[PDB]
């Protein structure tokens, strides 16, 4: 059938009126992102041909295409390396985190790590470890940065933003309780900090209420982690179509050097070598040809991986629709088999209600324009409240600024403003 | 090692800011006779911040650091002639 | 390394030079048991000719 | 079926109708004495760049 | 070692134009490297075949040549996207994304020309010299809690203050500096302390 | 629509199967980019009459 782009809302829009949210909800939701792929480095002379002294000749004789090819392998690896490293290695200092876990009210234990582990991780490190699964001159070079240097950069990373907040990535560390932290982000959105100070059990609640809803969805759905799964098995599956290219004869008598050599005559012999070594060798060229498109995707995707870190976890951005759905109050990265998981603390508010709004109100003659607020109106009386939290308030002179007279503005509404 | 093994150098169990990356973790550098030394790389200090619900850290000095980076833009623009290149 | 460098001033870091490859000492033939021997006795050293 | 590599003893075992074996590549696995009858892997020596 | 990108880029480019030479003047499985001593020593037929061997060969070369250029090409793209994004929101503009306009807090960037790359200047404000005082959510004076508008409610341990959250600057906590919503028996960690009324 | 080309191009390993995951892999490219670029929100509002 015909696709549906969706469901087919009617927003009942008016002059005259608005909708303030009264409630809200913290949804913590995920954001795999890839930051490094196998380090791989297949030797040319030993891929193109195995123990021939004859194919050595002929392929120093036909140019310098496995210098070129092993100086891109390299190459890789190093970019490979320092995506790696400036992917998670972000702050020079390590951190840990207090003994007593007095962090406003929230549970933390799920992505802190424990001692009972000999990998040092979390359970949600290893439910992301757990969840995702030399022959011919090829080679596999493990990473710089262990799993448990890596490990041990997410704590550092955690450390930093419940104690510190965000001053660790911008100088020195500096000391903030959590409630404190949380409440300065909540007014970097716009809602005012009293809202969390007056429901902090309700916040905590919904916080532990998503991370153990996080949790039974990575222990439960298997195909959560599907770039990293996804990029592996396109490196396994690239491997192994390069391993079983050498059953080819590329149009030759057979495909086994030693089977040539003692079969055929010399000049044959030669002849079926050369026609060998360039089929292998084009195969190696596409074979390099792709992992460096690839690598370039990798590395464009760790860069990216890289800004969000820097931007979401070590500090606070309002960029829309960058990290997690809805206003980002906070982060928390988390290792994972060549790739990171981001845990995006988002503010969603819900529960709306309609309401009579008004662009300004002039008391004496003179307009009286609102601050930081909106003139909403439950139909008898007019209050103004914040723009993403209703909080009814006194309209006074306090709040709004008066400019001129209520001569030019359109929508303009008779009512009194309170003098303290 | 991880990678294989180390011929040439001695196995310390000191932790510095490594700077020659070998492989899984593992660092040389020639540091004291002096001879090239190969230990576990560090990831920095290990400071622990003092966490209580109770205090707060304010700053009260400030300095002004310049901070540099560069960032490649264009290439050399080149142009090749096949019929010559090829054959001369 | 200077050799591979096309350079005698060298840097600190990690440098390949080249591949290092165990090579093999003797050869081994296997093949299965003679069972099948061709009766060349009774034709060479017959009775009857 | 030639080639080079150490042959050492396997826990596999070959009912006696088979011969070599492959892996999930194209390459020789393992292999079928044709003498003692007996189970042999191939695994090729240690190599890597210097 | 600080101009270390643009002379890589630099060196690879170099290096990618003399492989490119030597292999012009590689073998390809011919006879010889030179195509006037391949016309000139032999019969037409073979003369042929060991041309266009050496046209293949050459052939080969030059596009994995123009493939490396080319995604060098596309890096030195994504580059210069990236640094140009970066003056637009440095040089042009203050910027709040942490970590981005040089590490700490942003205050001013001037681009400096460079052969085949920009070199920046950005002005990175990054506090020190910092001492804990302590600190509470807020403070009710008559039944009210008095959350700050702008501010951290520190105290040297006596008297509490207010100052601003990236600069030390005690202040006598007025009604100007906070602001009244609620009761303070719903919030954990209130203190009891008395607010100067202008 | 040849036989004997089909199996000397067989010959040549698997390149143009390689070829066809490349496109295949392209046009999923261009669809979820389509998808992330357009379809961003998951209900079609309508303007007011
Ligand atoms: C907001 O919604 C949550 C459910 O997610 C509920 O527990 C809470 O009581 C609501 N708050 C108000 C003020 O209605
Ligand atoms: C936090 O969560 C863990 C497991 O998710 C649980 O065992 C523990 O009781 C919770 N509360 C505290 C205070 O740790
Ligand atoms: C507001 O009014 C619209 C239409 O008049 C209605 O559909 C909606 O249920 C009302 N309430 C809220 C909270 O939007
Ligand atoms: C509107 O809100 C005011 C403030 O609480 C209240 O006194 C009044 O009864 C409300 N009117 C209606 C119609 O809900
Ligand atoms: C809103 O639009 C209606 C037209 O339906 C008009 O009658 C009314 O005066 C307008 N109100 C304001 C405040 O512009
Ligand atoms: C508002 O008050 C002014 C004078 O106080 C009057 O001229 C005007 O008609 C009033 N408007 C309404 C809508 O009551
Ligand atoms: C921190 O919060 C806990 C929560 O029960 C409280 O008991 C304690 O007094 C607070 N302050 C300190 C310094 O622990
Ligand atoms: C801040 O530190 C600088 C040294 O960088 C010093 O010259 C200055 O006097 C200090 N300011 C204060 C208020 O201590
Ligand atoms: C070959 O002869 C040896 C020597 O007795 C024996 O051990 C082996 O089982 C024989 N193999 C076969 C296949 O007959
Ligand atoms: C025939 O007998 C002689 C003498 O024993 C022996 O040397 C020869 O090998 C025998 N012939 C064959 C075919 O075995
Ligand atoms: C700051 O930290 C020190 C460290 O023990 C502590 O003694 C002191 O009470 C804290 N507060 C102040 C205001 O110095
Ligand atoms: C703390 O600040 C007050 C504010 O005037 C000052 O009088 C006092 O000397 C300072 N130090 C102590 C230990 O109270
Ligand atoms: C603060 O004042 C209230 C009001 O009498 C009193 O009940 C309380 O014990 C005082 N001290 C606190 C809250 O630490």
């Amino acid at each position: 059938y015909t696709m549906s782009l969706g469901a087919e809302n009617s927003v009942a829009y008016s002059n005259n009126s608005i909708a303030i949210p009264t409630n809200f909800t913290i949804s913590v939701t995920t954001e795999i992102l890839p930051v490094s792929m196998t380090k791989t480095s297949v030797d040319c002379t030993m891929y193109i041909c195995g123990d021939s002294t004859e194919c050595s000749n002929l392929l120093l004789q036909y140019g310098s295409f496995c210098t070129q090819l092993n100086r891109a392998l390299t190459g890789i690896a190093v970019e490979q390396d320092k995506n790696t490293q400036e992917v998670f290695a972000q702050v020079k200092q390590i951190y840990k985190t207090p003994p007593i876990k007095d962090f406003g009210g929230f549970n933390f234990s799920q992505i802190l790590p424990d001692p009972s582990k000999p990998s040092k991780r979390s359970f949600i490190e290893d439910l992301l470890f757990n969840k995702v699964t030399k022959f011919n001159g090829l080679t596999v070079l493990p990473p710089l940065l262990t799993d448990e240097m890596i490990a041990q950069y997410t704590s550092a990373l955690l450390a930093g933003t419940i104690t510190s907040g965000w001053t660790f990535g911008a100088g020195a560390a500096l000391q903030i309780p959590f409630a404190m932290q949380m409440a300065y982000r909540f007014n970097g959105i716009g809602v005012t900090q009293n809202v969390l100070y007056e429901n902090q059990k309700l916040i905590a609640n919904q916080f532990n209420s998503a991370i153990g809803k996080i949790q039974d969805s990575l222990s439960s759905t298997a195909s959560a982690l599907g770039k990293l799964q996804d990029v592996v098995n396109q490196n396994a599956q690239a491997l192994n179509t390069l391993v079983k290219q050498l059953s080819s004869n590329f149009g030759a008598i057979s495909s086994v050097l030693n089977d040539i050599l003692s079969r055929l005559d010399p000049p044959e012999a030669e002849v079926q070598i050369d026609r060998l070594i360039t089929g292998r060798l084009q195969s190696l060229q596409t074979y390099v040809t792709q992992q460096l498109i690839r690598a370039a995707e990798i590395r464009a995707s760790a860069n990216l991986a890289a800004t969000k870190m820097s931007e979401c976890v070590l500090g606070q951005s309002k960029r829309v629709d960058f990290c997690g759905k809805g206003y980002h109050l906070m982060s928390f990265p988390q290792s994972a088999p060549h790739g990171v998981v981001f845990l995006h603390v988002t503010y969603v508010p819900a529960q709306e209600k309609n309401f009579t709004t008004a662009p300004a109100i002039c008391h004496d003659g003179k307009a009286h324009f609102p601050r930081e607020g909106v003139f909403v109106s439950n139909g008898t009386h007019w209050f103004v409240t914040q723009r993403n939290f209703y909080e009814p308030q006194i309209i006074t002179t306090d709040n709004t600024f008066v400019s001129g007279n209520c001569d030019v503005v359109i929508g303009i509404v008779n009512n009194t403003v309170y003098d303290p | 090692t991880r990678a294989g093994c180390l011929i040439g150098a001695e196995h310390v169990n000191n932790s510095y800011e490594c700077d020659i990356p070998i492989g899984a973790g593992i660092c040389a550098s020639y540091q004291t006779s002096q001879s090239i030394i190969a230990y576990t790389m560090s990831l920095g200090a290990e400071n622990s911040v003092a966490y209580s619900n109770n205090s707060i850290a304010i700053p009260t000095n400030f300095t002004i650091s310049v901070t540099t980076e560069i960032l490649p833009v264009s290439m050399t623009k080149t142009s090749v002639d096949c019929t010559m290149y090829i054959c001369g | 390394t200077k050799c591979t460098l096309k350079s005698f001033t060298v840097e600190k870091g990690i440098y390949q030079t080249s591949n290092f490859r165990v090579q093999p000492t003797e050869s081994i033939v296997r093949f299965p048991n003679i069972t099948n021997l061709c009766p060349f006795g009774e034709v060479f050293n017959a009775t009857r000719f | 079926l030639t080639g080079t590599g150490v042959l050492t003893e396997s826990n596999k075992k070959f009912l006696p109708f088979q011969q070599f074996g492959r892996d999930i590549a194209d390459t020789t696995d393992a292999v079928r004495d044709p003498q003692t009858l007996e189970i042999l892997d191939i695994t090729p020596c240690s190599f890597g760049g210097v």
